[PDB]
RNA sequence: GCGGGGUGGAGCAGCCUGGUAGCUCGUCGGGCUCAUAACCCGAAGGUCGUCGGUUCAAAUCCGGCCCCCGCAACCA
RNA sequence: AACAUGUUCUU
RNA sequence: GCGGGGUGGAGCAGCCUGGUAGCUCGUCGGGCUCAUAACCCGAAGGUCGUCGGUUCAAAUCCGGCCCCCGCAACCA
RNA sequence: GGUUGCGGCCAUAUCUAGCAGAAAGCACCGUUCCCCGUUCGAUCAACCGUAGUUAAGCUGCUAAGAGCAAUACCGAGUAGUGUAGUGGGAGACCAUACGCGAAACUAUUGUGCUGCAAUCU
RNA sequence: CCUAAGGGGGACUCAUGGAGAACAGAAAUCUCCAGUAGAACAAAAGGGUAAAAGUCCCCUUGAUUUUGAUUUUCAGUGUGAAUACAAACCAUGAAAGUGUGGCCUAUCGAUCCUUUAGUCCCUCGGAAUUUGAGGCUAGAGGUGCCAGAAAAGUUACCACAGGGAUAACUGGCUUGUGGCAGUCAAGCGUUCAUAGCGACAUUGCUUUUUGAUUCUUCGAUGUCGGCUCUUCCUAUCAUACCGAAGCAGAAUUCGGUAAGCGUUGGAUUGUUCACCCACUAAUAGGGAACGUGAGCUGGGUUUAGACCGUCGUGAGACAGGUUAGUUU
RNA sequence: UGAUGGUCAGAAAGUGAUGUUGACACAAUGUGAUUUCUGCCCAGUGCUCUGAAUGUCAAAGUGAAGAAAUUCAACCAAGCGCGGGUAAACGGCGGGAGUAACUAUGACUCUCUUAAGGUAGCCAAAUGCCUCGUCAUCUAAUUAGUGACGCGCAUGAAUGGAU
RNA sequence: GGCGAAAGACUAAUCGAACCAUCUAGUAGCUGGUUCCUGCCGAAGUUUCCCUCAGGAUAGCAGAAGCUCGUAUCAGUUUUAUGAGGUAAAGCGAAUGAUUAGAAGUCUUGGGCUUAACUUAUUCUCAAACUUUAAAUAUGUAAGAAGUCCUUGUUGCUUAAUUGAACGUGGACAAUUGAAUGAAGAGCUUUUAGUGGGCCAUUUUUGGUAAGCAGAACUGGCGAUGCGGGAUGA
RNA sequence: CCAUCGACCGAUCCUGAUGUGUUCGGAUGGAUUUGAGUAAGAGCAUAGCUGUUGGGACCCGAAAGAUGGUGAACUAUGCCUG
């Protein structure tokens, strides 16, 4: 009495490539969420460093 | 009884074998499937005829039985029992389902119609291919035409065209008749009840010499 | 009712191969990965730990993480009309690095070799790739090689 | 399932955080009392016409629960609470199965 | 359209799953009695209703010809 | 308290 | 489509909740009687419909198959 | 070149059946106070290198050897398959055009290669 | 379901077969050999595993604490489950290591309410103390219709909104089932497959059976049968002319052209159907919206009355029976 | 149901109907003239009776603890539970085997089992599926009618049976 | 509520609960309708959740407003390099399972020279839930400036370390800046409509005897579309 | 304006100085945590189209439910008088 269509993709792809199929949009630097905790910790420490290093040489 | 054997012609589904998936179906109605003098030797019966399927279809068990029936109660009948070896060459595995619904004024009240239409076992049919062998049979050269009109009765008992084919080969054996005979004279086979074993140029040399003492290496 | 478990469908794909059941040769364990590496996804249904999804069985991804077992993966997968950056972690014996990348860096070297080799003699080389141009013309001699003459054959059985 | 009463499990509390040997009893609820405010307000409203003003659960389909193991540390008596998987059996301090010998039937 | 069945004189096995048909009642003899009845001992008794096929081998499987007894056979 | 029965036909 | 039954020769338990097959009648041996019945003292007799499965262990628990008896099959 | 220790790839290295093996190495091999483990010094432990042996392990060689590996005017451009037509055919199916392309089969060849360290007739 | 069937370490090797040892045999335990897993690993199936992931021994609680990142399902929400790290605290091992439950893929649960554990910290608002109550963080009590209302029937007295998204006729596709016709020829037919038949098989046709389906119609296509009347089909019962025979004649049987012409009267039943009686040259089968209700009839079916049986506690139910019921 | 009552009415009342009444009456049901009869079952659902002895049982009251809110305990009405009655209350009213000197049949026996196992009657009946039951009669011919028969799908005794 | 010798009858043509006014424009996921022109863009019948299945929310598809820039690196495509896969086909004197026939042994193992079993070499035939092998089509990734090389800075991470890891200073390499073809340009944001019954064709494919039947896959269509042809016809 | 590593404020976890109504205080330093925050304000007000929710809510449409009234000139039943 209410038996209709259970499931198709048909028109899927069409309606998928008006707009799509977009790439995320890549970056120089990544975010570093994620990324192993004492690995990011010390790099902050890292670049912080470096700031300071280049900091002092361009006075000189 | 049985529904016409046209409704379950074409190859239309996969294979469904007997297995632990299936496991109530009835047995094939044919169960003989090597007659005549089937303990004869490879050079008794050097000649070799063939019915082959025209047709990719389904034969029942049924028509197996019969057309075996037929064909080997004719060549009994005119060159005697032990003038042939006829070999049925296919086996019917796929089983043949059915739904039965009720043929009675009302069923429409007793029954589901499509509903849960998944059928039960039927019958048995073998799946044979466009030019595949149907059945065999070896016998004497001078039995020619006493075997060709033995299959051709057998013919009328299966659905579609079939053709009979006179084989150059030696009886059941894949070589010629000229390469049977020059591979038997140069001692390159020996007898193994209905059929023969051939030389190896390969594995250990004295079982090879011993098997075949009358070689002619070259 | 049907079925859709995290391993469904892979009966076949997880199976080791062929006579290369048992033991990982340590090889798998010796190579060194670094973040941005290019790396295939393959999983070894030996190593329960760290598998990847059946989706990612086939893919190749870069490098994003190194921890002490196992390595992160960023991978692009589409979702409706775009695609989803997915990143997965991964046991080593399911990584393995892609050879594309080596013949890559291979490429870059021999580029710099060459166009330093002109800068020297003092000359201008052509770096760029070319894909495969028709033939020119050519001479074929017929000393021991006349021409022999092919014609259809009838038809023959052999049954 | 079968529990043994005592466990060396981590202890949160700031005398110890630390294993400590804890002492292993199942959870039971308590009485609910008849002045928590959703009781104060459920009586309050089942006062006076209008019949049953709540709904009244009647499909149960479990046949077991979780079970809770309550661990106290033995030196600073800190708690803490522990749930296992549904088993329709548990018992604590059972005894622990023999590995090889003859059934007595 | 079907569903069972046709094995001694009559009731039943043997069939399922080919090679090897038995008991029961009843008849033909002896045992016992004064003679019977009963009782006991023995003995004969069906190549399977019939015609076909498959089979090395059919009461046993697969068809046809009869007899026995039934279950099912618009409708709005 | 319990205790039913006795083939046919004679000489 | 369902539901119950299948256990000594007969009619029934035991299943559930695994470890032993219990009851009445019947059968057989001896006794009491002139004899028989009743009665008394003894003895045999069900591998649990069947093929599998699980379990250390199957009448039992878990499927297929076979036979028996039943319930439901409605709105036009 | 032999051998040992640690290996990489993980049968061209595996398996059966024979035979051979100098030097060193390895091995079997002797013993039970001590550390240690056993129903048992068999395995595990320890001690001697002293009494012996290449018999076995190990290494190599042999076999119209099994297995494995590799190749191919082997089968076969076959089976299968992408694209095409108002192609053929009642249909099952088949051919053609522009492409890709197996397996079995057959025949022939091979039977570990190698890194680091030490040592040797 | 499991305190091990979880974690770590160690030692060992499994099914099965062969050959041997008192009672001892097919099956007891002891020995050796072969043994790529043919075993085992809680439980479905698939995958995985041999100095192990299996068996046995030893020690254990990582089946713990804090809170982030990720994978699958996916809206890239929730739930379930899972992965790799950080920071603690532990287990085990000589050690490298390994361990955040069960070798992997299933084994589960919001808001409100209650209850417990933690800080014993915040609040009870005129100020305090002690009870009591209320909060914050983390679990448990459960929704299996499993993203999660608190819930019995009957209507043959019935209503409304709709539906041809959907049943009960015709029609359409299909043709299993029904009906009809071929091909082969094992046998029957005194001999002889085919005068006449014809098994086992197998190819079709038809839409006069019954299903299957749900395309049309639910702001309605009047829903049985009979009566009446016309016409069409041929798969021919009779009548015309013929061919065949196991055609002497008579009778009969098989077949061809043929639908020109006919194909009846009655008992029982609402019947189509069925079944007898009888006449006849013969008493063929079918179609036309299952022809034909502004042509009839209204016996049946199928509104409301009433009775019975079985069922139901009951209201009531019943392809069970019965009687009365407006045909524009 | 004997009036301080039964049945019924009303929002209430110093309120009503039966009632100008009193068991030969009023009220509530079932069956349905006469004749002849009206079997067995109180396990179930109801209805009803008994309460000195008695588990559970509200509010109030009682005792204890507490500073108090409160908590706990005992006691505790009817009701429930326990026990009896009642079918012209609702209703209900059995299986499997064997057995006689032809055969058949089974008066007879064994066994399981209920609250009781459908008695007297009656029947293919307006109640019987199978079914157009079988036999007889009626007709030339009868799915009709009538008389018989009865393991009766699913007849049956005031849910009244047979006349 | 009445009244009923009982039909749910009768109670002013109204009765399975009269008539009148009001609450009341009661609510409706349902049926019907919804009023001028031209211009530009232009769908969906699919995902997830829902007492959800004739309805909503959610994502998708569509419009509008733009904004930041101006050839940056993009593409329903090829080439080159490199991965993954277990379908088609194939195979069964290869494992698992199915399966016809002899033959030679074994009798130490059970019957009547056999009869079956067992062993060995053979033989006919098969598999959606078998497999050593294994395509075609389809599918992941790369082809540089965010690059390569040289020197040596940072750090609490890492190494036995002066070893690394990650991010850098300074120096060098220039239009062939490292394949093809194309590019009414690229990037970014907000907001909102309709839709959430589909259906057809080739090929692959499941149930069913089959169906203008029922259910999936990819693509193209019809729906939303006229036009020439197929007489006629989504 | 965008990607990224930090710094600041509140919540959470740890640390715990000089001191003390000795149980308070919370200097200082940490932490894959957390917020609809900071880091040289952007808002308020009026108006317009579109979109949303409550309203009769685009227009017309139930079967129902409630409150207060009016009928025994028909008809049902009793009674009284013909
Ligand atoms: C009454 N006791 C009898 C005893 O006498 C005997 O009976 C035989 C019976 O078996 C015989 O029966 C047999 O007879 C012959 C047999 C001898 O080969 C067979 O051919 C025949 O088929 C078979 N019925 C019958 N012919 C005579 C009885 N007395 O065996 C049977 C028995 C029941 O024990
Ligand atoms: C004595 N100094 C304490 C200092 O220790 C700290 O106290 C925290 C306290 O604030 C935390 O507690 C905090 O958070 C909890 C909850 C969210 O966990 C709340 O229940 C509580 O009211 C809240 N203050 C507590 N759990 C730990 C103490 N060290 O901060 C508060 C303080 C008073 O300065
Ligand atoms: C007028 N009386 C007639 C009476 O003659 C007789 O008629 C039959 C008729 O019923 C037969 O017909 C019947 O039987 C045939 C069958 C035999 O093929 C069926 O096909 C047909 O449908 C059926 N009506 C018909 N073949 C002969 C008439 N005399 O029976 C029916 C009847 C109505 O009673
Ligand atoms: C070799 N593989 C082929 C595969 O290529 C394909 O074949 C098509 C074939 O089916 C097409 O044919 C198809 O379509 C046409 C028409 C509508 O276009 C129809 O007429 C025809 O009946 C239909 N089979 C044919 N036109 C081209 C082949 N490549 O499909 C069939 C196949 C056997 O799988
Ligand atoms: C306490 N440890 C901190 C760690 O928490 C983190 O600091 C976060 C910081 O990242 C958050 O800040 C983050 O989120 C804010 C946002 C809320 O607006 C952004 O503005 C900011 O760019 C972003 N970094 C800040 N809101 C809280 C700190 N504790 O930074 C690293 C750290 C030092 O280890
Ligand atoms: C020139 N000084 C700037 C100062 O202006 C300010 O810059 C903010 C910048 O921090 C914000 O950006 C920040 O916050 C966003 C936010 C969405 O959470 C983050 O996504 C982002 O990472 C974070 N850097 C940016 N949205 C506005 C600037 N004015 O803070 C950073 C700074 C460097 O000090
Ligand atoms: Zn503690």
């Amino acid at each position: 009495m209410a038996k209709s269509k259970n499931h198709t993709a048909h028109n899927q792809t069409r309606k998928a490539h008006r707009n799509g199929i977009k790439k995320p949009k890549t970056y120089k630097y990544p975010s570093l969420k994620g990324v192993d905790a004492k690995f990011k910790r010390n790099h902050r420490y890292a670049l912080h460093g470096t700031a300071k290093a280049l900091a002092k040489a361009r006075a000189e | 009884a049985r529904r016409p054997a046209r409704c379950y012609r074409y190859c239309k589904n996969k294979p469904y074998p007997k297995s632990r998936y299936n496991r109530a179906v009835p047995d094939a109605k044919i169960r003989i499937y090597d007659l005549g003098r089937k303990k004869a030797t490879v050079d008794e019966f050097p000649l070799c005829i063939h019915l082959v399927s025209n047709e990719l279809e389904q034969l029942s068990s049924e028509a197996l039985e019969a057309a075996r029936i037929c064909a080997n109660k004719y060549i009994t009948k005119v060159s005697g029992r032990d003038s042939f070896h006829l070999r049925v060459r296919v086996h019917p595995f796929h089983v043949l389902r059915i739904n039965k619904m009720l043929s009675c004024a009302g069923a429409d009240r007793l029954q589901q119609g499509m509903r849960g239409a998944w059928g039960k076992p039927h019958g048995l049919a073998a799946r044979v291919s466009i030019g595949q062998i149907i059945m065999s049979a070896r016998t004497k050269d001078s039995n020619k035409d006493v075997v060709i009109e033995g299959l051709r009765r057998a013919r009328y008992k299966f659905p579609g065209q079939q053709k009979i084919i006179i084989s150059k080969k030696w009886g059941f054996t894949p070589l010629n008749r000229d390469e049977y005979i020059a591979k038997k004279t140069n001692g390159e086979v020996i007898d193994d009840g209905a059929y023969v074993k051939f030389l190896s140029r390969k594995g250990n040399l004295e079982a090879n010499l011993q098997q075949f003492p009358n070689y002619q290496y070259s | 009712g049907k079925s859709r478990g995290y391993r469904s469908g892979t009966r076949y794909a997880f199976q080791r191969d062929f006579k290369k059941h048992g033991a990982i040769p340590l090889s798998t364990y010796l190579k060194v990965y670094k973040v941005g590496d290019i790396v295939d996804i393959k999983a070894n249904g030996s190593i329960q730990k760290g598998m990847p999804h059946k989706y990612y069985h086939g893919k190749t991804g870069i490098v994003y993480n190194v921890t002490k077992s196992s390595v992160g993966v960023i991978i692009n997968k589409v979702v409706g009309n775009r695609y989803i950056e997915k990143r997965v972690n991964l046991r080593v014996e399911h990584v393995k690095h892609s050879a594309c990348r080596q013949e890559f860096l291979n490429r870059v070297k021999s580029n710099a070799a060459k166009k330093r080799e002109a800068k020297a003699n003092g000359e201008t080389v052509y770096l760029k790739r070319q894909a495969a141009k028709p033939r020119g013309s050519r001479i074929i001699s017929t000393e021991g090689n006349i021409p022999q003459t092919l014609a259809p054959v009838a038809y023959e059985t052999f049954i | 399932v079968n529990v043994p009463k005592t466990r060396k499990t981590y202890c949160k509390g700031k005398e110890c955080r630390k294993h400590t040997q804890h002492k292993v009893t199942q959870y039971k609820a308590g009485k609910a009392s008849l002045f928590a405010q959703g009781k104060r307000r459920y009586d309050r409203k089942q006062s006076g016409y209008g019949g049953q003003t709540k709904q009244i659960f009647h499909k149960k389909a479990k046949t077991t629960k979780k079970v809770v193991l309550r661990l106290e540390c033995v030196v600073c008596k800190t708690k803490a609470q522990l749930p296992l998987k549904r088993c329709k059996h548990f018992e604590l301090g059972g005894d622990k199965k023999q590995k090889g010998q003859a059934l007595q039937f």
